This record gives C-alpha cells, structure tokens and sequence, in this order.
C-alpha cells in the first residue's frame, strides 16, 4: 500500500526543538504532535508538523488527551497560510513505543485515512538511521486476541529537497565525505555495510534469547523466514562459481590493466610538459 | 443511415461465398466491422453479420479469429432466454479455446471463459478447460473414451456436430484437438523434464519415435519449444544452453533475494519482543 | 618418467605396452593462472 | 540450379537443426538423397563456414556445437595498445629531441 | 532431513521409502510440483531429481539448537572477513 515515507530535516529538527522547549519538565514528557504533509504517487511525504499539549500519569497509563480545539485552530492557520499543506498523520517522540501509542492513532484517525505515526530519537546514536514510522493494521485472526491490532513498520528515510539543502549544507560546516571515487562506497557501505550486517545478525540473536527462558509465546510466525534463510543460504564452491568467477574476474582485470596502462603514459607526457617548462626557462630567465 | 444500408451491404458477402470468394468478403465486411454503437434494436441483424462471419474465419485456419466472434454470439441479449439454443452457444464458446493456437490470448482466454456461473452448468466443459489449465493430461485414448462421446449427448449436440459431421473440417478438429493433447504433454515435459529418453516420450505420446521427431521438429524450428534431440542414443533434453553468465548472474540474484530475506525478519522481530516484554 | 616427476608433463605411460598417452588439457583461462599474469603487471603498471 | 543450391541448403539447415549428433545414413534418408554428395556438401558447409561443426569418416557422426565467443573485450583493448605505442613514438619527438 | 550438501534423492529411494512403483513416482512428483510443496527438477535418464525448496514445517526447541550453532560460527566469518577490511582498508580512510 504505502511504499515508504519522506522525512525532512525541517520536521526532524521541528520535533527536537519542541523536546527542548518542554525539556524543562525534567521528569517525564513524551513529545507527541500532529504530522502534516501529503502522500502522492503512493509515496508518503512529511513537510510540516506541530506538537499538541499532552500530559500522562504512570498510574492508569491508558488515558491520553489531545486539545483538538488547538488542533483545529492552528491547522486552520496552516491550511490558511498553505492550502497545499495538509495533515498526513501524527507522531510521538518514541523512545521505546509507549502504550497510549495504539489508540492515539485510533483517536485521531478521523482526520487521516492512513494516520501514520513517526517515532523519532531524542538522544541520537546508532549505526544506522534513527527515524521510524509504523502503520496501523488490524486482524480478526490467528490466536492472540479476537480484537487484535499491532503496528507494522514501513521503511523510513530522510527526504531531501532543493530548498532545504542550502540550509542543510550551510549548517553542516563540519565534515562531508565527498569526492565520490574509489573509496566513497568503501566507507559508506563496505566498511559501514558489514557492520550494517552486524546488527542484523545481532537482532536474530536477540530473538534467540527465548530458547527456554524468554517470553512464553514461542514461534508460530517467526520460523518460516528463519527456515527460509538457512534454506536460501547461497551455493557452495564446487561448480562454475570459481570457474565463471575466474572468467569474469579474468575479464575485469583486463580493463583495469588497460586503464593503468594509459595512466602512466599520460603522467609521463605531463612530465615532458614540465621539462619544456624547465629547460627553456633556466636559460631564458636565469 | 444506420440499419437499412447495413442490411443491404451485408447481403452480397454470402453471394461472394457462392462465388467462393473470401478476398472480396473480408473487404466488404471491413465496411461493417466498424459499424457499431447501434445495439438498441438490431437483434437478429448483427447476429446475421456474425453468422456470415463464421465461414470467413472458419475456412482456412482461423481458429482464433472466432474468439470474439463466438463470445459475440454469447453477447447478444436475446440468446440468454432460449436455453437449449443457448446450450449450443455454450458449445461454440468452448469449441475454440482448445482449437485456438497457443497464445497469451489463449492463456488468458481460459480465464475469460473461466469464472462463469452459467457456463459451468455443463459438467463436462468446466473439466475440459480444467484439463488444459492443470497438470499432465491422460494421453489421447484415455481422453477420447471419456469425452469423445458426450459430444453426441446432452442438449448441446450441434456445434459438436460441427466437430463431428464434416469429416474434413471435422478431421481438422480431430487433429487439432489431437494437436492440443499431444502438445499439452510436450509443454510440461519441457518444463519439468531435464533429460528424458526418446522411447519414454514416444511412449507417453503413444506413437512412433519417427512421428515423435516430427512433433519435436516443427516446434523447435518454430523454436517455441527448444530441444536437443538424439538419433544415436535417443537421449533428448529441453532447455540446455551453454550458460556462461547466468551462473554467477542468477547467483547474484540469489544474493539480492537473500539480503531482502534477511532484511525481512529484522524489522519483524522487534515488535514481537514489544508485545510481551513492553511493560 | 622424471619428466613426469619434476613437473613438465603429466599423463601416464603404459610402461607395459610402451605408448605414452597424454590428455588434452585446454581451458587454462578459467584456471587462475592469467589472473596472476595480470596481477604481476597490474601492480607494476600502477607502480610505474 | 543456383536456386536449387539454396533450396538444397535450406532443407539442409532445416533438418540438421534439432540435435547435436546424427549419422549420415539418416539425414540421407530424411532429405531422401545420397551420402557422398551430402557428405561433400556438409564438408563445404564447414569449409565455407556457413555451418560449423565436425564430421566423421568411420561412420559419419556430425558433432554440432555452438557458442558465440567473447570478442569485443580483448581486441578493442588491444588496438588501444598499438595506438599508445605510436603515442610513445611521438614522445620521442617531444622528449628525446628536446631535453 | 537431507542437508544442503546434496538433497538429491532417486526414484529407487522413493520406490523404497514410499514403496510405490517406478512408473508412478514421476506422476507423483509432477503433481507435487504442480501443487508446489517442493521445488526441484526432474531427471529421467539418471533417475534422480534435484529438489531445492521444501515446504517449511514447524519444529521444537531442539532445531533452534542446530540453527543457533550454524548461526554462531557464521557470525565470526563476518568478523573475520571484516577484519581484513578494517586492517587493510585502514589507511584509505582513517
């Protein structure tokens, strides 16, 4: 249904500054607010947002309130200043999936059909992209409850924009691993990539924590993919993999050989262009 | 004028059939196959335009130009309430989907005739399309003993008498039905059969090794079924190319499927932890 | 016999009969020798 | 006559197609022709290289095999070599003469 | 049960383990490939079939031991192959 989401740096900071402006509460407050934007060509977009006044008590943590008058007036001001901009869903600050974040979506689903939530990060650290979005799916199914509803994570990324990149690259001024050559991919995905595979190997190990000791439901819907992985582990080295592999390596290194074969001659020509700049300058000038 | 000029100009094509002249018949029918958006009172007239279009498509080999012809004589709003004359309309709507040549138009045409409530009132002809839908067919002699007899039976005998009665066009339907049943073997034989002997296949076609080579020949020079036969060891095989690049190529395909697959579980585990170890 | 022993030629002698058979060894390309014939010269050509 | 050569060979590529090997005695039967002129004519196919394969004299098994070889990769890198050799020959004309 | 080393059974082995004759096991497995529980190719002349994909079943707390162990040294192959990347690819980018 929904392919993926588009998140901007403007909404990205536009949550964090609100976490700063309610950061004086000290004890506990989650930044929940209203997520604005479009979705076009089956691609979710997030352009604007604001935050709603919200409080919560730990005793009886099934009670939430959104001042929907404040939702009406300010979004009326936002449709007014920008008729193109509209609602796209909501968000909460999302450390660890708080429990009112099952009906916050069912509370305000009367505005957006796919009333999407976004989990953000307040203390930014990972080896990946700490931006999360779920989606609401419900099920009269299998065996958990006759009324069952659990969010499912749609893939999430930071959408860029030509307007905002002036501010992005303007406000970086720190470091930027450009000069995309033979080593950009080496570090963005060959150094960072295998350590990308590290945590994905680690998460199935975190599920493996229930061999006899973990939570009481066992598998049901985990083990078809698990059997599928070790079923679909790739082909071993006995056939033409090493052959045709040696064939195609044995063809790629031809092109490498030609490129290195030119490059030396080019730089040699350049040195001759220097010795003309030396020998007929030493006698001329002195 | 919408009706009377059309009634005038569709007359003389059967006169061209009395000439045995199809090259004129299709040109003067080219005037009227673009004559539509008049389906209000013309009950029998467009049906006469179709029944003078049974033969222009019936004569030479055109067993797939009769597709929209025969569903077009399923189309007409009168036919629905003359059930036994509509039973032979259930006949003509099935006596071509076999008979049409192998096509994507045939392979979704089985779905265009499939999923019908009032066609499956004949208990045989849901099974007939079921046979060419599903897996391996019971040769030909184990088939004609089960279905070469119901063509005389039922309330449906008349386009089956267009299969029976003419022994020459009818014989072309014995050998085109025979073409579909001898071909229906060869499709899934090439699909699942890596390397089979020649005698085993001539035995599963119930005929000679020589005529079996005639069957495999005109399809591999049609190159619609690629095969590398043998006439010294009888060891034939299907879809056996040299494959320099598809080994590592499809291996890379297995890599991408694998990385998608290991990506599939990773975002699925974390919510499974958070539904019993949330709070 | 020592031409077999020291490397050079591989295949067998029917010492009883007397013919020395030799097998047809082709496709030395997918045998990874010319990758080494490259990599000797890849590295050196980068060096020059 | 010349049309009969192309028709003869049109049949001759037609029946030879679906297999890898056969004896000459079956293709002589299947085109309904002799074996000597068919053997010589098949030899002329693999002399003129219009058809390629091999033939046998012991019983006449025609071994048919085809793959399109990699050609673009090596020679197109090979003529760049003889370009650049001439370029180094020109480097005499600005390098050896000059400094 | 057969590992991914071979998983290549023969029609004599089906004729032993299912005691059904030589001329019906192919009609059995064409039906099996039509249904789609198993995914493998059929050779007739070497009397063997190359079965590749099996329908996934369920399992107790004992198969997770073997899947855990085949996972465990598969971690350190990623550690080991990555270690050359960190060591040799150290000076390309600090």
């Amino acid at each position: 249904a929904v392919q993926k989401v588009v998140v901007h740096p403007l909404v990205l900071l536009s949550v964090v500054d609100h976490f700063n402006r309610i950061g004086k509460v000290g004890n506990q407050k989650r930044v929940v607010g209203v997520l604005l934007g479009s979705w076009q060509k089956k691609v979710l977009d997030v352009s604007n947002s604001f935050a709603v006044p919200f409080d919560e008590d730990d005793k009886d943590d099934s009670v939430w309130f959104l001042d929907h008058d404040y939702l009406e007036n300010m979004y009326g001001m936002f449709k007014k200043v920008n008729a193109r901009e509209r609602i796209v869903g909501w968000y909460h600050t999302g450390p660890k999936l708080h429990k009112n974040d099952i009906a916050i979506n069912e509370l305000m689903k009367r505005y957006c059909p796919n009333s999407v939530l976004v989990i953000i990060d307040v203390k930014p650290k990972d080896l990946g992209l700490p931006t999360e979005a779920y989606i609401s799916v419900e099920e009269v199914h299998d065996d958990g409850t006759p009324t069952s509803k659990t969010f499912e994570h749609v893939t999430s990324e930071i959408g860029a924009e030509e307007a905002e990149e002036v501010g992005v690259e303007h406000l970086l001024r720190d470091i930027k691993d450009t000069t995309v050559g033979t080593l950009s991919q080496r570090i963005t995905n060959q150094v960072h990539g295998l350590k990308g595979l590290n945590s994905k190997l680690l998460d199935i190990r975190s599920y493996l924590e229930k061999v006899a000791t973990g939570k009481l439901p066992i598998n049901h819907q985990i083990i078809y993919q698990l059997q599928d992985v070790f079923n679909l582990l790739p082909d071993v080295s006995l056939q033409e993999f090493v052959k045709a592999f040696y064939l195609k390596t044995n063809d790629q290194m031809v092109v490498v050989y030609l490129a290195s074969l030119i490059r030396s001659v080019v730089a040699l020509h350049n040195l001759i262009n220097n010795k003309i700049a030396n020998r007929d300058a030493e006698k001329k000038e002195g | 004028e919408k009706k009377e000029r059309v009634e005038f100009i569709l007359e003389q094509m059967r006169l061209c059939l009395a000439v045995k002249d199809y090259i004129r018949t299709q040109i003067i029918s080219k005037k009227i196959n673009t004559k539509f958006f008049q389906e209000e009172n013309t009950e029998k007239l467009k049906l006469k335009y179709y029944n003078l279009m049974i033969q222009l498509d019936q004569h030479e080999g055109s067993y797939l130009s009769i597709c929209k012809h025969y569903r077009a004589i399923y189309d007409t709003p009168c036919i629905q309430a003359e059930s036994e004359k509509w039973q032979q309309a259930l006949k003509s709507v099935v006596l071509y989907v076999i008979l049409a040549p192998f096509d994507n138009e045939q392979s979704d045409l089985v779905h265009r005739i499939s999923g019908d409530k009032k066609l499956e009132e004949i208990p045989k002809y849901k099974d007939l399309l079921k046979l060419f839908t599903t897996m391996e067919l019971m040769r030909w002699s184990t088939l004609v003993e089960d279905y070469g007899m119901e063509l005389r039976k039922g309330s449906l005998e008349s386009p089956a008498t267009d299969v029976f009665g003419s022994t020459e066009e009818g014989e072309k339907r014995w050998k085109d039905l025979k073409n579909r049943v001898v071909e229906h073997n060869i499709r899934i034989m090439a699909k699942y059969y890596t390397r089979i002997t020649m005698k085993r296949m001539a035995q599963l076609l119930d005929l000679s090794v020589d005529e079996s080579e005639a069957f495999l020949s005109n399809l591999v020079v049609n190159k619609t079924i690629f095969a590398k036969v043998d006439r010294l060891a009888g060891i034939i095989n299907f879809q056996r190319p040299k494959d320099p690049n598809n080994l590592l190529n499809d291996w890379s395909q297995k890599l991408n499927s694998l990385m998608s697959l290991v990506n599939k579980t990773t975002h699925l585990i974390a919510k499974e932890e958070m539904i019993h170890n949330l709070q | 016999a020592k031409a077999i022993r020291d490397g050079v030629i591989e295949a067998s002698i029917n010492h009883e009969k007397g013919y020395v058979q030799s097998k047809e060894m082709i496709d030395i390309y997918s045998t990874r020798e010319p990758q080494l014939a490259f990599h000797q010269r890849i590295s050196f050509c980068l060096d020059i | 006559a010349k049309l009969y050569d192309n028709l003869l060979e049109q049949n001759l590529i037609r029946v030879i197609e679906p297999f890898s090997r056969v004896q000459i005695e079956h293709i002589s039967s299947l085109i309904k022709l002799s074996k000597a002129d068919v053997e010589r004519k098949l030899s002329q196919m693999i002399l003129d290289k219009k058809f390629h394969g091999i033939l046998d004299q012991g019983e006449g098994v025609l071994i048919i095999f085809d793959e399109p070889p990699v050609d673009k990769t090596y020679e197109a890198a090979l003529e760049t070599i003889q370009n650049m050799s001439k370029v180094v020959d020109s480097l005499y004309n600005k390098a050896k003469k000059l400094t | 049960t057969r590992p991914a080393n071979h998983r290549q059974l023969t029609f004599e082995e089906i004729a032993k383990s299912a005691k059904i004759t030589v001329n019906e096991v192919e009609l059995l497995v064409m039906k099996a490939l039509s249904v789609g529980l198993v995914k493998g190719s059929i050779d007739e002349v070497d009397k063997r079939v190359h079965m590749t994909w099996v329908q996934p079943r369920v399992l107790d707390l004992q198969q997770i031991k073997g899947m855990k162990d085949r996972l465990e040294f598969w971690c350190t192959d990623v550690k080991s192959m990555e270690m050359l990347v960190e060591h040799q690819a150290h000076d390309i980018l600090t």
